[PDB]
């Protein structure tokens, strides 16, 4: 039924970054591996939705 | 300079909140007027090297969750400008002069010379700990030495000292533009167990009254000013309320830049000029 009824989309996982600043908690803008958000995400997971 | 007085606190706070916490009999005398069992409740969760808690500090608004059983969040306030000089004209100075510092550090003989070195060029020496010279003895600085006359002080020859001094930059003229900034930050200890908030009130008042003495707001941050709140619930609808008792640290300080003067006037000439009419 899941797979009849949704739609294909990419998922991936989110976890905080370890550019976070050790005393102001905050993220690294220039960071390569998050964008300035705070959290980075793992490789892509096709699934179904 | 422009400051930041939360990044100030932060870096303050922590590591005096870790040597207190560190020490027992500082913490056994700071609580010595709780009751008995909150003091030896805090004393053994928190305090000691063996403390299998910990208290933590940051900034307001991170991301993850923190500490709720023992956190102070540090939290950027108002502020407004107070008082202004003439022209803007903080100061003005001949020699570009960096941040006061304080080192250690001991005299060793050298051709007939003590000497002092400093890890970097002092740009004024404002005091060597508990030496005043005479003009005998011929003191001179030069580069990040201090240099001081050997033959009458044979006897202190490994004398260990203190000195205050500070930092330059570089050797050019300006003017100090600028005014006084008057500005708060809250700071409160939150905890899910009420009588742990009250004892981390009392270890904040304690560290704040400890630091007016420090170089650091000695020199700018001054007249510390304190204010204090009601103990309320800050979080209401968890599995339990998360409590916390506010207090609101005021500081005077100064805003400045260092406008450099290019100009420079070395010879004045003179000359008679003839007027037939
Ligand atoms: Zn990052």
């Amino acid at each position: 039924f899941i797979n009849d009824r949704g739609i294909k989309v990419l998922w991936e996982e989110a976890y905080f970054c370890p550019c976070l600043n050790p005393d102001t908690g905050h993220p690294r803008v220039d960071c390569p591996r998050c964008h300035g958000k705070g959290i980075a995400y793992l490789p892509p997971k096709e699934t179904i939705m | 300079a422009i400051t930041s007085v939360d990044s100030y606190l932060l870096s303050e706070i922590k590591p005096r909140l870790n040597t207190v916490l560190e020490n027992c009999y500082i913490i056994d005398e700071v609580l010595k007027d709780f009751d008995y069992q909150t003091r030896e409740s805090f004393k053994e969760a928190f305090c000691g090297k063996n403390a299998q808690h910990e208290v933590t500090v940051g900034f307001n608004f991170p991301k993850f969750k923190n500490n709720y059983e023992a956190h102070y969040l540090i939290q950027l306030g108002q502020g407004q400008e107070t008082k202004n000089s003439l022209g803007s004209i903080q100061s003005s100075y001949f020699e570009a002069t960096g941040d006061t510092l304080v080192e250690s550090s001991t005299a060793i003989r050298e051709d007939d010379k003590l000497v002092f070195t400093v890890s970097k060029p002092i740009g004024e020496l404002i005091k060597v700990e508990d030496i005043e010279f005479a003009k005998y003895d011929n003191l001179q600085v030069e580069g990040n030495k201090v240099s001081f006359k050997y033959q009458t002080n044979e006897d202190y020859e490994n004398y260990n000292a203190n000195i205050i001094f500070t930092e330059k930059k570089n050797d050019s003229k300006g003017l100090v533009k600028g005014f006084t900034v008057e500005e708060q930050v809250t700071v409160v200890g939150l905890s899910f167990n009420v009588d742990v908030a009250r004892c981390l009130d009392a270890v904040l008042k304690m560290i704040l009254i400890s630091m007016r003495d420090s170089i650091e707001e000695q020199q700018t941050f001054q007249l510390q000013n304190l204010s204090f709140g009601d103990i309320a619930p800050i979080i209401e609808d968890g599995d339990s309320m998360i409590f916390g008792r506010p207090t609101i640290i005021k500081y005077t300080s100064s805003l400045d830049l260092d406008y450099t003067i290019t100009q420079d006037i070395n010879k004045l000439t003179f000359k008679e000029r003839k007027d037939w009419k």
